[PDB]
């Protein structure tokens, strides 16, 4: 019910597609993204969800959107084929957050992070800086292989939002055989 | 001077003569035209400035200036 | 599978260090890491004698690989291609891996290059250049592999082991520096493209540019020792003087395919030299005496008349030929390249000539400030 | 992926029903009864309407080339 | 802007119908959505008023 636009960003670099987890890693943020974004359409029918790759670029490939057939359809020819840039996957996820068509819904961004990130700590809190002035919650959650709970990560969420913050999740995902059970139990009904 | 548009395209190639490949915006010429519906509205919206077609010379000289 | 790593782990510096290590990776379902090391253990330095069981053995981890690059395959069955060296089946077996990876990838091509590097080796001409041309059609919507070109500029510099691929090579000699910049292969492997290139372009038909003589990274930077007279060679066309003293001494040098083309070479330098000399002329006196450019090129007079004929007649020149006075009246519609000295000298020129520009433009505003309305 | 299918087909159905709207309002009445007196190549016929004037169309229209005839 | 005063800065073309020029052609579809789409480019306008055409008829109603 609470009013909000998950801008979902689903990584598609090429370590996304060796399969850890036990399909692959896509299909898990391919299935993973299937319940987010049904998630959040569930909750609030006035909700919208949009979808940005994070690999070799930062692409829209969906604009932000309530419908969930345009996100799911979207997702098809998701091709891993580049390498992640969080550093500024967050920002155009919140630039295009900025033009969100109605003004009052609040701020939840859900990152598919799923490869090894290479981003100077000193940058990944400064975004972090970035977003506690403008007030919006971002839930990262990791994918196959990676340094585990990434230190640079792992500083991101707790600057996320801290002293006493909403407590968007750094949900980490057990790599090996596991859905996005993991991935809807803790973040999807509450981030 | 005048021609307030630049028109560019986008060409990948090898550089022929051995350099690295890039994007780079390959350049088209640009022209500005109108067609005849535009064109009566321009002219008359105007109206107020626009030259003698004739030119005469006090117009031709100022055109080599 | 474990186990086979286990009795083929031999043949490899470190046999655990060399397999083992990545085995760990396979467990834990990742396909990268692998490769690029049995990439780099196969570029190990070893005879990859192991091949027959890394063959196997890539073949068993190619086999239920699934996720690893058709590049290190065809660079590792390249390697064992060139390693198992038996051009027979690599055809018919660079073919069934280019078909058990059928998409966009371009693997065929180095399969092709593959067909090139054994039937550029057995049948090397009949269909080759079809194995070429089906590359360069193909070769379209996606300019990031770059050995695409390579091996046809390759096979072509195999080709260049063919009658009429000189100036092809050098213009595909140059195209193939572009794509892959950095040493990224031995200093020999550099000098020795920029000797056959600009060995090529001493003896190519169709090239007298000679424009990345000094720009171009590698033939400019690499060979200051090894065969150095090559860049004052090179650098000579590019002055067009006389110098046969260094063809000469550098015919000490590079006796094969140099001597061979002495003619040639020698009517290139007259053919560059009448437009080194429209060049250095002071641009209004553009008449050249007959005795000058005989004396610049040490040629007759009575076969400068002829030598101006040629080099008209190609298209490196738009002028006209005076018999009376023997004075060949030039005009140009073929540049050359440029240097720093040369465009600070066309610079200042150019100062001069806005300053005209500009007095002339005062002048007529001046005058006419009554009219100018 | 037959969901993906569905979903193609029902955004098809849509922009399939609004194509056939504006044309479904485009077609109007009334018509004038004109005579196809020829068919140049060059898509495009010549028809002389009933008003005892001729028009050629450079796109023959909302009707498919082959079934006109002159 | 005043009593004296009716300032039209842009207009939008309502796409042609088989109506004509009359109340029934104003989709009011298309027009709710494109009014929409303009507020965001920067042109927040009111409808200040309609136009159309009359091949060669005149300037009368």
């Amino acid at each position: 019910m609470v009013l909000e636009s998950t801008m979902v960003c689903v990584d598609n670099s090429e370590y996304m597609r060796n399969g850890d987890f036990l399909p692959t890693r896509l299909q898990a943020q391919q299935d993973a993204v299937n319940i987010v974004c049904h998630s959040k359409t569930r909750s609030n029918p006035e909700n919208n969800v949009g979808l940005i790759t994070l690999a070799n670029d930062c692409e829209v490939l969906t604009t932000l959107t309530p419908d969930t057939g345009r996100i799911l359809s979207k997702l098809h020819t998701v091709q891993p084929k580049g390498k992640i840039t969080f550093c500024t996957g967050i920002r155009v996820a919140h630039l295009a957050l900025k033009h969100r068509q109605g003004k009052n819904h609040k701020m939840r961004i859900i990152a598919f992070v799923g490869s090894p990130v290479e981003d100077n700590e000193k940058d990944l809190v400064k975004l972090a800086k970035r977003l506690k002035k403008e007030k919006v919650n971002v839930d990262i959650i990791n994918f196959g292989e990676e340094e585990v709970n990434t230190e640079k990560l792992t500083a991101f969420v707790n600057t996320l939002n801290g002293k006493d913050g909403t407590g968007s999740h750094l949900v980490t995902v057990p790599p090996g055989p596991s859905l996005a059970d993991a991935l809807i139990s803790s973040p999807i009904l509450a981030g | 001077l005048g021609l307030p548009t630049e028109a560019y395209i986008s060409v990948e190639e090898v550089h022929d003569d051995g350099t690295p490949t890039s994007k780079t915006f390959e350049h088209v010429t640009s022209e500005i035209g109108a067609e005849e519906a535009e064109e009566v509205g321009v002219e008359h919206l105007l109206r107020d400035i626009k030259d003698t077609t004739v030119g005469t010379l006090s117009q031709r000289i100022t055109n080599q200036v | 599978v474990p186990g086979f790593l286990q009795q083929s782990q031999n043949s490899g510096p470190g046999q655990p260090a060399v397999w083992h290590r990545l085995e760990e990776l396979y467990t834990k379902k990742l396909w990268h890491q692998l490769t690029l090391q049995v990439l780099d253990f196969v570029q190990d330095p070893c005879f990859a004698q192991g091949d027959g069981l890394i063959k196997l053995y890539e073949n068993f981890i190619s086999e239920f690989e699934h996720r690893v690059n058709p590049l290190s395959l065809v660079e590792i069955i390249l390697h064992v291609v060139r390693q198992m060296t038996d051009p027979n089946v690599a055809l018919t077996f660079l073919e069934k891996t280019r078909e058990k990876v059928k998409s966009s990838d371009e693997a065929v091509i180095l399969c092709k290059t593959a067909i090139g590097a054994l039937k550029l080796n057995i049948g090397d001409l009949q269909v080759t250049k079809e194995t070429i041309e089906d590359v360069e059609e193909m070769l379209n919507n996606l300019p990031g592999v770059t050995s695409v070109h390579s091996r046809f500029y390759d096979l072509s510099s195999k080709y260049y082991q063919t009658i009429g691929n000189h100036a092809s090579y050098y213009k595909d000699a140059l195209r193939f520096l572009g794509c892959v910049d950095i040493k990224d292969l031995p200093v020999s492997e550099q000098q020795e493209r920029a000797f056959t290139l600009g060995l090529a372009g001493l003896l190519g038909e169709g090239v007298f540019n000679f424009g990345e003589l000094l720009m171009h990274p590698v033939l400019e930077s690499l060979r200051n020792t090894d065969r150095q007279w090559l860049i004052d060679t090179l650098y000579a066309f590019n002055s067009g003087n006389v110098e046969r003293f260094q063809t000469l001494k550098t015919a000490w040098g590079q006796q094969p395919d140099l001597a061979a083309n002495e003619a040639q070479l020698l009517r290139k330098i007259q053919l560059l030299c009448l437009m080194e000399m429209t060049f250095t002329r002071p641009a209004n006196h553009r008449q050249l005496t007959f005795e000058e450019i005989a004396k610049s090129a040490k040629i007759t007079v009575n076969e400068v008349e002829l030598l101006v004929m040629k080099a008209l007649s190609v298209g490196l020149v738009k002028g006209s030929i005076d018999e009376v006075d023997k004075r060949v009246h030039m005009t140009w519609v073929q540049p050359r390249v440029l240097d720093l000295q040369q465009i600070k000298g066309m610079k200042d020129r150019l100062e001069f000539w806005c300053t005209d520009v500009k007095s002339m433009e005062m002048l007529v505003e001046h005058q006419a400030h009554d009219i100018l309305t | 992926e037959v969901l993906r299918v569905t979903h193609e087909l029902q955004a098809m159905k849509d922009k399939i029903k609004e194509n056939s709207e504006k044309i479904k309002v485009n077609k109007t009445l009334p018509y004038l009864v004109s005579n196809v007196i020829e068919l140049l190549d060059v898509k495009c016929a010549v028809i002389k309407t009933s008003t005892r004037q001729t028009y050629f169309l450079p796109v023959i229209g909302l009707v498919d080339a082959e079934k006109l005839k002159p | 802007v005043d009593d004296y005063t009716v300032r039209v800065i842009d207009v939008f073309a309502m796409p042609q119908s088989g109506t004509g020029v009359s109340v029934e052609a104003v989709d009011p579809v298309f027009q709710a959505k494109m009014l929409d789409m303009l507020k965001q480019t920067g042109r927040p306008e009111m409808v200040v008023g309609w136009y159309h055409s009359h091949p060669g008829f005149g300037c009368w109603l």
